[PDB]
């Protein structure tokens, strides 16, 4: 029952009693681990923003990173570094725009690379984790550009330089599969495979169209790079699963997050990061609630858990709060992270029972995105 | 009265006796069978039309008369933007002021003067009766009254529901009578979300009672010269079409190179496009807007020539704020836009689409 | 006050998130930071890009096309925040999608979001979203 | 009775009914007037900040102005412009610091000057209005520097250029009295008069000590540049009035804002801008409440209004909210502005009766500074 | 809770604004953003400047000099905001003044305020 | 035992017979009437001390022995910072290791060897009695034993209350037996809020039991060569005092130019200042710190000479992080610091404050 602030008072009181000296210094964050979790605050389109580095076990903020306008956070699955694509202006929200990638050391939180992106090429949009993406080898960062056209930026983190813009068709999101390959989702209902050598056009292949014009796929699919699993819920909780672990897109069976009855009863997914995917347990987590068809971005009070292989429901948690985004740690007995944009609190649940263990409040103005590293 | 006046206009419109050699009428160039445009192949293809003398070519594409009666009289509005009038350069105030100009233009109908016009009206017993019933006795004996009366009859004829039937698929969809195809609705959406609607819409906001897909303003979209048309016109390789600045009374250099936003009604069946008929295909006219937005190497290239569009005939006063929308139209959106535009074809010209 | 409930349009207060024209607005109503229903606040830049929505008007029973536009080049206003999603489609259908900072064409390449205006552009009539 | 958003709804429905057209555009703010009021939001040390331009008569936001780290806003009394001294960094809160002054047109709110200040010379402190100051002619901005020593920076607004740093004694705040002259309050209990040129050691004179080492003069004195009146409360609600209208400091009779019984009962001033002065009325307004002596920065729920000549109490207003900062319009029948940092709300009161008339909420995160123009 | 009441120190929770060492703190408690009671969070820079207060320690009945120090070069943390003013003097007695961003001396010229630490430096006399 | 060993040290401390020519004792250079410093003039003023031969000058200022017994033995902590020891460069581990050195130093007491020191001690019947009582019979017969025993006696005597009485006004104020003047209290507040406390306070945080105003670390503050002292000492124009790097076993080039933080107790009476006695006035040692903080031209000027402070003897490994505090000390604060530092004078030396 002793809180961290209380234990802290006791230790400080004891150091004073014992006459213990200690040097006021810059603390190092604890080595990244499986329970480390990052919460990004897009601050409702504020010109500057914050990333909160959280120890998920202690429910303690272990550091912070400042960002610009709608930055895209990335987190190297192996823990070696974090990075983001950010955007600043010479006069708060006006004047000369600089888009840039920063790479950070994960314990000092110090920037180790700062890479300018030429011609302000970032897609500025409410934050979608897969609009900016690390290749599996951590050597390359890929960001989406929408204007003047769909395009994908290649950033060399190893050489600390921007390389070039790739042409793509009318497609969206970026899911890296190899040092030189990523898939996108296209308007025509297909996925585009993009392979890029070092020069000239990329080689763009399309898959078969895998959903119709009237079946709407969410802006926040779950993608496990180490699995190659793309998990894509529709507005109705229909979930498209696309395997990418052979290099090409195999389409897994389509599965339903909600029952026929529940959908008739008005149950729909809703929120921001509406879907989480645990890699080892091959499991899907989906933020759902009873809502109108066009209330798809509102908070949800329930998480449903289903086996990705079968589609069977494994549990349904009443979260006890207005949740907008979820994610999971990728260790055994994982935590289920439930972020409330409204509360500005990360509620940290046991992913097995759905029980609330601890929470971390005051996480900015309108936090939305949870990222974890898949360190296993 | 307005009935009779229009009926007299209907007669005058198809009467080649209003040309010097009696070989052409309004209808020769504004052919009712081609949405009131010229089907006749000439030195420069369908880009420009051939006058009464059988050789003289104009320097501008012959525009449709459909919906032209919806354009306001020429005026400068409160934002200091010119709006309305007739001709590509707005040099005529209204349909009435315009009517007389082709009759006396030596490269077109080529009557020497109003007197000669009145003389040909006097030859026709049906004109003596028709005119005199509407304008009074001896109207045809006075060249000024006759010419004015003819122009007025022509203007009234052009304001009949026959020129502006509002019976396009678009019209019927907005009446709830039918629906757009998926592609058409996408075209419509694209048209109002991308830069198009900043110029090809009657209003900035609200609902237009009789939409004709033009705000009646003048813009320089930076088009190049049409080589063959320009050659055919005989105005010279030195010549620069200064658009609106050519209207007498307009002195403002910011208006040089600006042309009236054409109504996009029946656009699908009135190729070739722009003030000089430089693009044969509608798809090309759409594509041309990408040169201001797309950074792809193909945006700089006219698909009809496989070569750079060409420098603006007038490099300045480009509507860059509107044109540089920082958004490219991909193939899909150009397809959508073509579909949408085809729905602006009048019922009677729907057979002409193929 | 019930966020999941079917959104109920009103035609009595443009500053509230249930005003009929705001049916697929994301961000902040310009009327609360010195713009108006259909104009930008001073010092901002009006984007030429729009996203569009058919919003049912409770008053005349007509559905209207709202071509929303962004006023750009300021930090977010922080006043009258609203997020509605009537007919809102995912990003790959951008013409109906509202997470996008629709600041394209703004003067000075302004690309920061301040607030959003809600002007009517016609009377339609969609397919994925009709009354 | 009808709200502004109600009236707007009504007007908009009438335009639609009557098929009325209007061009969407950038509004101009209404002409600045006596009942315009500016609220600054230092945002509790946020790296970027907002100013709200408010029509106090309608209680409407008519515009906003973006700023950096703890800017100092100033407002030409004649209404011609507003400006601020501001601070930005190349990477949000880290990297190259740029201090600058912007001047803005008060109706378009466009910056009409951006003047760099060399060597990052701004004093970074919770916003004290009188740590940056306009000379009366509106041609010079003066800004305080603390590090490495007390100094004062001269910014030429007309020529749009930084002029020089002036060495000053161990003194604070800048109360301009003339194009070339300003007073500061000194550690030794004196005022220093500083007269400066383009080059040369400034002429520095001291007034006599006017208070003991144990009277504590608050950080937010009210100064009417047009009146040359400096109204300086102490921790006890004791008010020093210095008359600087002759060009030299005249010490006015001390007045007590609180009665002896009130003081015996723990009444003390408290807040941020605890004091306002109405020039034409020659009235002092002091934020006061029952408080412990070391709660001098907490909100207060009461304003006493007292005649500046006699120290006679004219009113004690129960504000009905937690008010940190007060200020007044300088026209007749003034508005009394009462900003709650907690509520983020400007409450607009009739200054005569103290009755709350209207209020403007949602003003940033921790707004603290009210500035009005004295135009009449 | 009553903001105007005499401040009552406690020596049992360092994240609450009534912790005894925070008697003249202004800003955010560093312990709330990855620092500790007397250390800066990672990525920030420790100022060498400070301001002092004599804070009563209700554990031992002794007043101690607390020489506060800012962790700098980050946007304000936004966690555990606090503002106390025991013995706080106006700006002209900067030794005891706490509106000032006391980031002087911080590495890399860092001058933005992030949070404040609360080390003891001696007994109060 | 404890008192007897100290008492033997007291005898040895004043005994000139430990010098070659018998003119010089510890008390000669470490004069108890001047807080254990050298009042004598040499060729370099009071900057450096003159040895027993009456010609030889050292290169460093003779430091107080007051409070020197509070310094820990020389060591490196986990920080990688060296701490403690004796001598300005901390080349002696502790007091006992230090004691024997002036004795055998040809520029100082100048005894040829340990055998010659023993011989002198053997000649005095009070020493035979005193030494043998503490160290056993025949101690004076063994040069190594006799020499070590003397060093120990001398160490023990320096550990007495006599040397570290903690009866300064500062001490009195901290016991609550009186109060600082306004100036002294501002002085103290400045000392703890400005950079001084980063080096001249025992601890980084908490409360020191017996403050001697030094963290016992080694810092290069960028001091110039003291030209006259350097001339007098005869080490040459090309000689660099490397400070801590000159300690045997210190090889780290980053230690060059670093000196032990002196205790500030009795600082008002032990001028001139710094390892080379380069500054005469206490005020001048304080103003020296402004060279790193202040923008004004006068910050670069030594007010005793009217000339630049000069180039540091060792331009590298300066404590710029500490020294570049971004805040200048105005004269008010300087006066305050002087007044505060004067409170650090032991009681018996308060009369010396006047002059
Ligand atoms: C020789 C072919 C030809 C003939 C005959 C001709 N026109 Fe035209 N018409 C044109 C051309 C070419 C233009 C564009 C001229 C310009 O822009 O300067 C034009 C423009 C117009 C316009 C303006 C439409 C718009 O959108 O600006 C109207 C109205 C018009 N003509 C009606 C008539 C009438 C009525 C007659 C019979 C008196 C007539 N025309 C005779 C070819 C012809
Ligand atoms: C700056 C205002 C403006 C914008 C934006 C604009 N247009 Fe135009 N449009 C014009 C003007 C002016 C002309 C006539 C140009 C000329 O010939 O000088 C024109 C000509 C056309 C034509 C040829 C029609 C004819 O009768 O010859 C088509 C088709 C067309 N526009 C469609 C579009 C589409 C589709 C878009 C959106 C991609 C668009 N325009 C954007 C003003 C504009
Ligand atoms: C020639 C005059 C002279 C004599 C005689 C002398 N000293 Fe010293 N003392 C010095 C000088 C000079 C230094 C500093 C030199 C250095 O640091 O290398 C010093 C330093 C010391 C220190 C280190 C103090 C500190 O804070 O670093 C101690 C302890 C000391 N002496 C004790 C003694 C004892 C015990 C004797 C008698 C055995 C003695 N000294 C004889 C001049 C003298
Ligand atoms: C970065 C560490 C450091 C800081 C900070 C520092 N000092 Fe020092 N001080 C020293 C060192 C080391 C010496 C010895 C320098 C030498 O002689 O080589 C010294 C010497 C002195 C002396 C001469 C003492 C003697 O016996 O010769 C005085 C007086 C002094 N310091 C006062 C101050 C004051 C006052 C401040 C605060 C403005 C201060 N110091 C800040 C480390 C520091
Ligand atoms: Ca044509
Ligand atoms: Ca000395």
């Amino acid at each position: 029952q002793e809180t961290q602030g209380q234990a802290a008072a006791r230790a400080a009181a004891a150091d004073l009693a014992a006459g213990q000296d200690d040097e006021p210094r810059i603390l190092e964050a604890p080595a990244p681990d499986a329970r480390r979790v990052y919460v990004n605050d897009p601050a409702h389109f504020a010109a500057v923003t914050q990333q909160f580095v959280i120890d998920g076990e202690a429910g303690r903020v272990i550091g912070m990173i400042d960002g610009g306008f709608l930055p895209n956070p990335v987190v190297a699955d192996d823990g070696s570094f974090i990075a983001h694509a950010s955007t600043v202006f010479s006069r708060i929200a006006r004047g000369e725009r600089t888009d840039y990638v920063e790479v950070f050391d994960p314990v000092t939180l110090l920037p180790t690379a700062d890479i300018e992106l030429p011609d302000a090429p970032r897609f500025l949009v409410g934050t979608y984790p897969w609009m900016t993406s690390l290749t599996p080898d951590g050597k390359t960062l890929l960001f989406y550009q929408f204007s003047p056209a769909p395009a994908v930026g290649v950033v060399d983190l190893e050489g600390k330089a921007f390389k070039r813009m790739l042409d793509v068709p009318d497609c969206y999101h970026i899911f890296p599969t190899a040092p030189d390959t990523f898939f996108m989702h296209c308007r025509d209902g297909s996925l585009a495979k993009v392979a890029f050598g070092t020069e000239g056009t990329p080689e763009i292949t399309h898959t078969e169209v895998f959903h119709p014009e009237d079946e709407f796929l969410i802006n926040h699919p779950a993608y496990s790079q180490k699995a190659g699993r793309l998990v894509w819920p529709t507005y109705t909780g229909k979930i498209h699963q696309i395997d990418l672990s052979s290099g090409d897109a195999k389409f897994l069976p389509a599965v339903e997050a909600l029952t026929e009855a529940e959908r008739a009863d008005g149950w729909r997914p809703g929120g921001w990061q509406q879907v989480a995917y645990h890699r080892a347990l091959d499991r899907i987590y989906l933020l759902v609630d009873q809502r109108d068809e066009w209330r798809h971005k509102t908070a949800s009070r329930f998480v449903v858990v289903l086996d990705a292989k079968t589609g069977e429901r494994l549990a349904k948690f009443e979260m006890g709060h207005e949740i907008d985004s979820i994610n999971v740690s990728q260790d055994e007995k994982p935590l289920l992270y439930a972020l409330s944009t409204g509360d500005k609190t990360l509620y940290i649940h046991d992913a097995e029972s759905g029980e609330e263990l601890r929470s971390v409040n005051q996480l900015g103005h309108g936090p939305q995105v949870i990222t974890t590293a898949d360190m296993g | 009265a307005d009935d009779a006046l229009a009926a007299l206009g209907a007669q005058l419109f198809v009467d080649p006796a209003l040309s010097r050699n009696a070989t052409q009428s309004c209808a020769t160039c504004h052919d009712p069978a081609r949405a009131f445009t010229d089907p006749r192949e000439g030195k420069a293809g369908l880009a420009v039309s051939v006058g009464d003398d059988g050789q003289s070519h104009g320097d501008r594409n012959t525009p449709t008369l459909g919906y032209a009666a919806l354009v306001p009289a020429f005026h400068r509005d409160a934002n200091g933007k010119y709006k309305g009038g007739q001709f590509w350069d707005g040099r005529a105030d209204d349909l009435k002021q315009q009517a007389g100009q082709p009759m006396l233009n030596p490269v077109e109908m080529a009557m020497p003067d109003r007197a000669a016009v009145a003389a040909r009206l006097r030859d026709d017993p049906a004109y003596r009766t028709g005119f005199e019933a509407l304008f009074g006795k001896g109207v045809l004996d006075d060249p000024e009254r006759a010419f004015d009366a003819a122009a007025e009859a022509l203007a009234a004829y052009q304001a009949t529901g026959e020129f502006s039937p509002f019976d396009s698929k678009y019209d019927r969809v907005m009446r709830g009578e039918e629906k757009f195809t998926p592609l058409e609705e996408f075209g419509y959406t694209v048209f109002i979300t991308f830069n198009c609607r900043l110029c090809h819409m009657q209003r900035k906001q609200g609902v237009a009672e009789r939409e004709t897909f033009t705000n009646f303003e003048y813009h320089n979209i930076g088009l190049p010269v049409n080589e063959t048309a320009r050659e055919a016109s005989g105005l010279g390789a030195d010549h620069v079409d200064h658009g609106l600045l050519a209207r007498p009374g307009i002195e403002d250099p910011a208006q040089s190179g600006r042309f009236k936003v054409p109504s996009l009604r029946n656009v699908a069946v009135t190729g070739p496009y722009m003030h000089n008929g430089v693009f044969t295909d509608l798809r090309t006219a759409i594509l041309f807007y990408n040169k201001y937005t797309s950074r792809r190497p193909e945006a700089k290239i006219n698909p009809e020539t496989g070569a750079p569009w060409g420098e603006p005939e007038v490099a300045r006063n480009l509507s860059l704020a509107e044109l540089q929308s920082g958004l490219m139209l991909d193939d899909g959106r150009v397809d959508a836009l073509v579909a949408f535009l085809e729905t602006l074809t009048d019922r009677r010209y729907e057979p002409l689409l193929e | 006050t019930d966020p999941r409930a079917k959104w109920v349009p009103q035609d009595n207060d443009i500053q509230a998130c249930d005003y009929w024209r705001h049916c697929s607005i994301d961000g902040n109503i310009c009327d609360c930071s010195g713009g108006s229903l259909t104009n930008c606040p001073p010092g901002t830049k009006l984007a030429t890009a729009s996203w569009v929505a058919s919003c049912y008007n409770p008053t005349d029973g007509q559905s209207y096309l709202i071509a929303y536009r962004d006023c750009c080049g300021y930090n977010v206003s922080g006043r009258c925040p609203c997020l509605n999603t009537e007919g809102e489609l995912p990003v790959y259908r951008p013409e109906f999608a509202n997470d996008i900072i629709w600041c394209f064409g703004a003067e000075d390449d302004a690309m920061t979001y301040h607030c959003t205006i809600s002007p009517i552009v016609g009377k339609a009539s969609h397919h994925h979203h009709h009354h």
